[PDB]
């Protein structure tokens, strides 16, 4: 048999485009912004939270034909 | 007028490889009119028989009982004397009778290899079984269809080619002792094709893979030192899977006959074509 | 046309040390990627079943 | 097969073979298929990397293109070292906001 | 048949305009690594300022060696003229190398190096020493190679002379660290014909010649002199960014505030120092006797702004496109 | 018109840059053969041949505005936009080619799939009527388009070695009896001389 | 590793053989944007 | 030939094939209902 693994890079996609090298750093800035966003959103969703419960939380509920829910003793 | 038949063609098949499971190695006696004292005295041989240009003919091993002390001790003397004496329909390719040609390689006993120069178990007991090349289309008994390896044969340009003129035209290609002994174990191949019918990467892949044979005559002709298209033989045989395929399984040198090393060619051959494959763009640069 | 058949080599030749030699390490990659598949793939089957019901429970 | 089911077989690949080419040749079908094909071209081959062939002497090659590697590890790194202590605030803000509401 | 190696370069314009302009060279084939657009459609712009001879001119694009041994192999006569342009390029110092090697693999009658000063780049340590070396390696490959080292161009065929008037006439400041060394400008004009010279004559026992035109400048000198050609004052290091950031240095800033092209011209105003070695022979010994004097070609108010315009707001960007 | 200027201009590079490479890929996708012409730029190294691909459209499809042109600069465009025509021609044929070889390989793989040994469930002794005649019709088609490239020596050999081979293979697949010297008829003349 | 897989299939398979060199290749392209899908997506 | 931060390629392809292994099997994250019945209790 013959031996083929290896962690080395593939020749084939590791061409520089002609201004330099890869867009790296631009790319890189990108995903910091959108992780940025991203995780204040989940943290300022997260941490300013409480359970209030009592009896104006609860409303009267109803079918998907809009009517109040009731059901018999059958 | 015709009906689609893949039902039956379906359960006839699945019918037929249980049989043929159940009834593997089917043998018909050549001459059932022998007294079991004298098979004593006899080796057995089976021996494959196919006709396929006969409708009516399938294929099967046929035993034929002959007395050894009667012709030399080898595959291809046995197999004539059953073909002169007993039954001359047999078919079988044979031209040097000394392992030159190649023409006579047959799976001789479990073995590929050429049937002229190759001994056979003498031990009356033990069967002899003769049957052709194993991955090899078959025409008539132990004849194959080596078609394709010519064919191969053919695509790898096995002929001098060189891009700089003689000087003189008066003298010979200049090469050095070196230079010769380099394809000294490497020019002897026969062409006979029992290396390449038992690589298993030539086993699946007959056509878009070359046997080991054919790509060690490649690497014949790329250490040369005459020829100049080192590189575009190179190129050439670096395509898809043409030497790709080789798993350097090594059967190729341990069948051989002629003790050739093809497996060593093989091998060079891969460092060859990555050095080229690095190169083409370390140097041009 | 009657269509060509072969007798196929893998059934006629005696067994041989390079065969075993480097089809073993082929067994032994198969095995292993075949082993981290079908983990994968049995974490998934497994995390995949219901819950159990009730005795004589319809719906 | 039979030639009936051959009939109806032919017609039924041609058919497929028609709505297939015609799909791909359409005109607005055509430039689509043309303009993705190189997008993904673009996307798969072209993107941002952190390891590439250095073809260039070292009096010709940008600094950019030697530190480049660690600007990315720095900004990573910064991002989710900031984004850490940002947590940390949020999370005592949030306490200490509803502590003085009430107990 | 010609080939002229990194022709695109203003100093190689200049010399394929006096090589075209001759007759001869059935055909002038220019080869370049063309890296920006820019730079091809320069040439080609420039390709519209020649009258029409039966010289053939085409252009070929030196992707990677087997381009240039192409070229090569199908040239008589070959020239090469440094580069014009510093990093992302494959060199100024390799390239020499295998142009002489690959003309002596494929013999070729005649070999001329042309190495302005001003296209060295001087980004780099021992810059002068490495164009030294790298010339030195280059004869070693090719022993039949001529050399013809210019010392500063000028005329519309030049690379730092028609920077620095571009930059008088838009009022672009200079970053101006001038070295001790005197000058000696030479019209490119009288470089081509040297360059004709070397190529048609053969025999040329002797393989080494510098272009020197007589008067010698000091940099301030040259910069006062172009200046009152153009008709504007010079600006010298009346910038606050370039005082900070100091384009002599390579850092990442630097390089990734000024052009590539204005950094080397500042390094190289920084490092220069007179080409001319004991073992060059002056343009004198072959025949180029009437030079043209820098000081008369540059007389007041005898340059036109206009014939320096850049494209400034948004199109300008068409540039890096 | 600043849109107008970024336009041209972008053409002009992409246009131009491409055409000094276009030699260069379809010498590329000559040396290969037809099973995959673009295996090289598939797995070895992508030397602008997508890029050739997309914007050989763009060549020929989008406008010019000359006045942004100069007079050698527009020659040199119309030079490199007749050069991507005569690519997005010269690949319009390779891919031809291929499709042809790839409908011979089918007819190959399905004889092949046929006389498999792992095939306990589908095998067959006797070729059917349906693939005889597909043989047929593509051999003709083979012949017919080796006549066609009779101006073309290299081409017409390069067609023979990919393409014909696969058709040697069937040949040998099957037994000379039947209708086989029928159906391979024109492969006879020269092809079968050639395929031994 | 993808391309060992493939070509064991291929090598083995007679029925994959049908697959171009082209497929081959946009398979390969899928297979890495679920990659990157999923590495992106556990971590969410 | 020179390949820019070669190492910490493979440093990054191995990392990324560990993560999807990781995330894939769930090798580190088995699961204990199976155990249940063979475990000792408390309180
Ligand atoms: C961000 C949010 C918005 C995203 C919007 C995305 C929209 C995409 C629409 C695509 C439409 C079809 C496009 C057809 C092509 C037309 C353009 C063209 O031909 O190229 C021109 C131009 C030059 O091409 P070229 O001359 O042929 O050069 C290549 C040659 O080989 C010559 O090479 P060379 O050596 O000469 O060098 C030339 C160099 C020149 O290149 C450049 O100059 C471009 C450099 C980068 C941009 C620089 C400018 C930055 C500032 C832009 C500011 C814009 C402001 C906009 C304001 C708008 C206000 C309204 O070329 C390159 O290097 C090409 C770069 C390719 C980058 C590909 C990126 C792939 C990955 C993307 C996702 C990454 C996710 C990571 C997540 C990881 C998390 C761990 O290239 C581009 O325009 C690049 C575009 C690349 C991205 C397109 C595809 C994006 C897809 C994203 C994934 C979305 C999936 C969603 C699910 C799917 C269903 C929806
Ligand atoms: C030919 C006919 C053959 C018929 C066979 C029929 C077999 C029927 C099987 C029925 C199902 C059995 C399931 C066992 C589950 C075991 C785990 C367990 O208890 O989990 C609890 C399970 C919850 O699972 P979980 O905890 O979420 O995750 C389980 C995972 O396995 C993860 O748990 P873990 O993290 O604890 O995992 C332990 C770790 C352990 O791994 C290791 O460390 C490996 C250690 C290996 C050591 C081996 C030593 C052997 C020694 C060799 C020596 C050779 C010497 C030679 C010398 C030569 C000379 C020199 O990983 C593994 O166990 C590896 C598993 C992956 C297998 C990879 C290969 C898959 C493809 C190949 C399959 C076999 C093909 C054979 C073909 C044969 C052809 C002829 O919940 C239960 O309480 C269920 C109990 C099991 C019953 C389930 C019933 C389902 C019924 C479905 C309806 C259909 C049924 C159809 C039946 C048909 C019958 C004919
Ligand atoms: C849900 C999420 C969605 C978003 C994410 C998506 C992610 C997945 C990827 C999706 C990929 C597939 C996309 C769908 C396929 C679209 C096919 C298509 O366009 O069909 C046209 C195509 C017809 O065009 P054709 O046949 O190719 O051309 C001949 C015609 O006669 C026409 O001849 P003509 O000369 O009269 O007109 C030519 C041109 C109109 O000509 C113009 O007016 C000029 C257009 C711009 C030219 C390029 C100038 C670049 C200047 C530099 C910019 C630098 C920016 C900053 C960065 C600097 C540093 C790098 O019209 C086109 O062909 C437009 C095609 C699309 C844009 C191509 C330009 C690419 C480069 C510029 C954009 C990318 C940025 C690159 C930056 C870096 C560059 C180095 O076929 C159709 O008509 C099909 C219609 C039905 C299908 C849907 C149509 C959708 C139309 C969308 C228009 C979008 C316009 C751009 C918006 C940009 C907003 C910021
Ligand atoms: C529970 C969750 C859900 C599970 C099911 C999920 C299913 C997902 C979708 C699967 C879609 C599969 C089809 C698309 C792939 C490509 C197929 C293809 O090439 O098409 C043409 C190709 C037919 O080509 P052809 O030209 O007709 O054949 C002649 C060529 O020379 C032939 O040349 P070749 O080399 O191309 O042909 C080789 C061919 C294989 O085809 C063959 O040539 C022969 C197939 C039958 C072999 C049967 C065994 C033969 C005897 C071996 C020894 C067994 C000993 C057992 C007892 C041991 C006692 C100690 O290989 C394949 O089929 C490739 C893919 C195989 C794996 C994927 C399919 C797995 C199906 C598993 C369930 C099957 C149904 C239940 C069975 C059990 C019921 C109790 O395949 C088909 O059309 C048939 C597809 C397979 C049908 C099922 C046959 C049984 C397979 C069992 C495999 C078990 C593996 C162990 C793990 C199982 C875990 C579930
Ligand atoms: C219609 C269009 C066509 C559709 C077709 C169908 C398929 C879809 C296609 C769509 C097009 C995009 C497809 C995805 C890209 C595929 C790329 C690919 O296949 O490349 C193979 C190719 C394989 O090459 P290879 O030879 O095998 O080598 C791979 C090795 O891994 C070698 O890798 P490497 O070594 O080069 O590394 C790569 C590099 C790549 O990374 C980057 O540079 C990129 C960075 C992230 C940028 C993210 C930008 C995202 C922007 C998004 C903006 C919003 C978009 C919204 C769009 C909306 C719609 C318009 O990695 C790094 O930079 C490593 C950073 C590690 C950081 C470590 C942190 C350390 C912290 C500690 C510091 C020190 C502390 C010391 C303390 C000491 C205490 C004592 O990959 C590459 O070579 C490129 C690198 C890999 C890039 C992966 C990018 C995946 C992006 C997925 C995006 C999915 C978006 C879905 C959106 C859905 C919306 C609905
Ligand atoms: C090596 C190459 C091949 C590799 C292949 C890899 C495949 C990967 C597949 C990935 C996706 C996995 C999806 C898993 C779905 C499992 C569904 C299933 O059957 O689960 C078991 C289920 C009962 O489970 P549950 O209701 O949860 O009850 C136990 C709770 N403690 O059971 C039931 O409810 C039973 C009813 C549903 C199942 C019906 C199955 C019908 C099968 C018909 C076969 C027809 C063909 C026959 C061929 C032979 C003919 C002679
Ligand atoms: C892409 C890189 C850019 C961008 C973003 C800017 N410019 Fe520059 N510029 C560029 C090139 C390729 C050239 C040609 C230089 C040469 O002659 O070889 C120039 C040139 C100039 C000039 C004239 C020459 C000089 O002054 O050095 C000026 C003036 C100039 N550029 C100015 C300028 C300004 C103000 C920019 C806004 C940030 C700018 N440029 C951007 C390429 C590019
Ligand atoms: S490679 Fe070996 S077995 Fe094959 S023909 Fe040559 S000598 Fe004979
Ligand atoms: S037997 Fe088979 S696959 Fe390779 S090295 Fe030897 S050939
Ligand atoms: S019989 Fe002569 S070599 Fe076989
Ligand atoms: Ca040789």
């Amino acid at each position: 048999a013959r031996l083929w693994w290896t962690l080395d890079p593939s020749k084939y996609y590791l061409k520089q485009i002609s201004s330099g090298g890869r867009n790296e750093i631009l790319f890189t800035v990108l995903g910091v912004t959108a992780a940025y966003w991203y995780f204040g959103n989940k943290r300022c969703e997260h941490y300013w939270r409480r359970q209030i419960d009592n009896c104006q939380s609860w409303s009267r509920a109803q079918n998907i034909n809009g009517n109040n829910l009731t059901v018999k003793q059958y | 007028a015709e009906s689609n038949d893949a039902t039956s063609i379906c359960l006839e098949s699945i019918s037929g490889t249980i049989k043929g499971l159940q009834k593997a190695n089917y043998v018909v006696e050549h001459n059932p009119n022998l007294t079991s004292e004298e098979k004593k005295h006899l080796k057995q041989f089976l021996v494959y028989r196919y006709n396929p240009a006969d409708p009516h003919d399938q294929p099967k091993y046929v035993s034929y009982w002959c007395d050894i002390k009667k012709f030399p001790p080898m595959f291809l003397d046995a197999i004539l004397y059953i073909k002169n004496e007993l039954d001359p329909t047999l078919s079988i390719r044979r031209s040097c009778r000394e392992g030159i040609c190649g023409s006579c390689a047959v799976n001789c006993d479990g073995l590929h290899t050429l049937a002229c120069i190759s001994g056979f178990n003498r031990d009356l007991s033990k069967p002899t079984i003769i049957t052709p090349l194993g991955h090899m289309f078959i025409l008539k008994d132990l004849v194959v269809d080596m078609t394709n390896f010519y064919a191969q044969y053919k695509m790898i340009e096995p002929y001098l080619k060189r891009k700089t003129p003689k000087p003189d035209a008066n003298k010979e290609y200049p090469q050095s002792p070196e230079q010769r002994a380099l394809l000294d174990g490497l020019y002897e191949c026969v062409l006979c094709a029992a290396c390449s019918t038992s690589c298993p990467s030539y086993w699946w892949h007959p056509d878009r893979y070359l046997g080991p044979a054919i790509l060690q005559q490649a690497y014949r002709w790329i250490v040369d030192s005459r020829d100049e298209y080192t590189q575009e033989r190179i190129e050439r045989i670096a395509e898809d899977v043409r030497l790709d395929d080789c798993q350097q399984i090594g059967m190729c040198s341990f069948t051989c006959p002629k003790g050739l090393n093809p497996q060593l060619s093989l091998k060079n051959l891969m460092d060859m074509v990555k050095d080229f494959r690095q190169k083409r763009i370390e140097q041009e640069v | 046309m009657r269509t060509k058949l072969y007798n196929a080599a893998y059934f006629l030749l005696n067994n041989n040390e390079s065969f075993g030699h480097s089809f073993g390490i082929r067994l032994k990659i198969v095995g292993l990627n075949t082993w981290i598949v079908g983990y994968a793939v049995s974490r998934y089957y497994f995390s995949s079943l219901r819950v159990k019901a009730a005795q004589d429970e319809r719906f | 097969m039979n030639h009936s089911c051959q009939k109806v077989f032919e017609g039924f690949v041609s058919a497929l073979y028609d709505t297939s080419y015609f799909f791909r040749n359409f005109g607005p079908f055509k430039a689509t298929i043309h303009y993705a094909t190189y997008a993904n071209y673009l996307a798969q081959n072209w993107a941002p990397r952190v390891s590439y062939i250095e073809t260039s002497t070292p009096a010709y090659t940008l600094a950019k293109n030697k530190y480049a590697v660690y600007i990315v590890y720095g900004l990573i790194g910064g991002a989710l070292i900031h984004n850490y202590m940002l947590d940390n605030k949020a999370a005592q803000k949030s306490q200490q906001y509803y502590l003085k509401h009430r107990d | 048949s010609l080939l002229v190696v990194s022709g695109a370069n203003k100093v190689g314009q200049g010399i394929i305009r006096g090589l075209h302009s001759s007759g001869k060279y059935e055909k002038i084939v220019v080869a370049d690594v063309f890296p920006k657009y820019y730079y091809l459609e320069r040439y080609l712009r420039f390709k519209d300022t020649l009258t029409q001879n039966k010289t053939k001119l085409e252009e070929v694009k030196l992707t990677d060696k087997t381009d240039l041994e192409s070229a090569i192999k199908k040239a008589s006569h070959v020239v090469y003229v440094t580069h014009d342009y510093y990093y992302n390029v494959p060199s100024k110092l390799n390239l020499i190398k295998h142009t002489a090697t690959l003309s002596r693999s494929a013999g070729v009658k005649r070999l001329v190096n042309v190495t302005p000063v001003e296209n060295d780049h001087y980004g780099e340590s021992q810059a002068v020493l490495a164009a030294t070396q790298s010339e030195n390696e280059a004869r070693v490959a090719f022993p039949g190679l001529v050399e013809l080292k210019t010392d500063l161009t000028f005329g519309q065929d030049s690379t730092v002379v028609s920077e620095l008037l571009t930059r008088l006439a838009y009022g672009k400041s200079i970053y101006f660290k001038p070295s001790a060394h005197r000058i000696s400008p030479v019209h490119t004009l009288n470089v081509a014909e040297a360059t004709q010279r070397i190529l048609e004559n053969n025999s040329l026992q002797n393989l080494r010649y510098v272009a020197r035109g007589t008067e010698s400048f000091d940099w301030n000198t040259i910069i006062s002199t172009l200046a009152a050609a153009i008709g504007k004052n010079a600006n010298l290091n009346q910038n606050p960014l370039e005082n900070i950031i100091s384009p002599l240095s390579d850092n990442i800033v630097s390089q990734t505030v000024h052009h590539h092209h204005y950094l080397n011209l500042t390094r190289f105003i920084n490092q220069y120092q007179e080409p001319k070695q004991t073992e060059h022979h002056e343009l004198t010994n072959l025949g180029v006797n009437n030079l043209v004097k820098f000081s008369e070609f540059y007389k007041p108010n005898s340059v036109s702004t206009q014939d320096y315009q850049i494209k400034t707001g948004l199109s300008h960007w068409a540039h890096c496109l | 018109s600043l849109v107008s200027l970024f336009k041209n201009t972008f053409l002009k590079s992409r246009v131009i840059g491409l055409s000094f490479q276009a030699q260069r890929v379809m010498a590329q996708m000559a040396k290969t053969d037809f099973e995959n012409p673009d295996e090289h730029f598939l797995l070895n190294d992508a030397m602008k041949y997508n890029e050739l691909v997309f914007y050989g459209r763009l060549a020929e499809n989008w406008s010019i505005n000359p006045e942004l042109f100069g007079k050698a600069e527009l020659a040199k465009y119309n030079e490199a936009k007749q050069t991507l025509i005569d690519f997005n021609q010269y690949h319009a044929l390779v891919q031809n080619l291929h499709e042809f070889y790839w409908e011979l390989k089918t007819i190959y793989l399905e004889l092949s799939r046929g006389v498999a040994t792992s095939n306990f469930h589908n095998k067959r002794e006797v070729t059917h009527s349906i693939i005889e005649s597909d043989i047929k019709n593509s051999i003709h088609k083979y012949i017919q388009l080796i006549d066609d490239l009779k101006d073309y020596p290299e081409w017409q050999h390069k067609v023979r070695e990919e393409i014909g081979y696969y058709a040697h293979m069937i040949y040998t697949s099957v037994n000379h009896d039947g209708n086989f010297p029928e159906i391979f008829k024109e492969f006879n003349k020269v092809d079968s001389l050639y395929y031994f | 590793m993808f391309k060992e897989l493939i070509h064991i299939f291929r090598t083995y398979y007679i029925t994959f053989r049908y697959l171009k060199k082209s497929n081959i290749n946009f398979l390969k392209n899928l297979s890495y944007t679920l990659i990157a899908y999923y590495l992106i997506i556990n971590f969410q | 030939l020179p390949i820019r931060n070669i190492q910490f390629a493979r440093y990054h392809y191995l990392a990324a094939v560990t993560v999807f292994t990781y995330f894939a099997t769930r090798c580190c994250l088995l699961d204990y209902k199976k155990y249940y019945p063979l475990a000792s209790v408390k309180k």
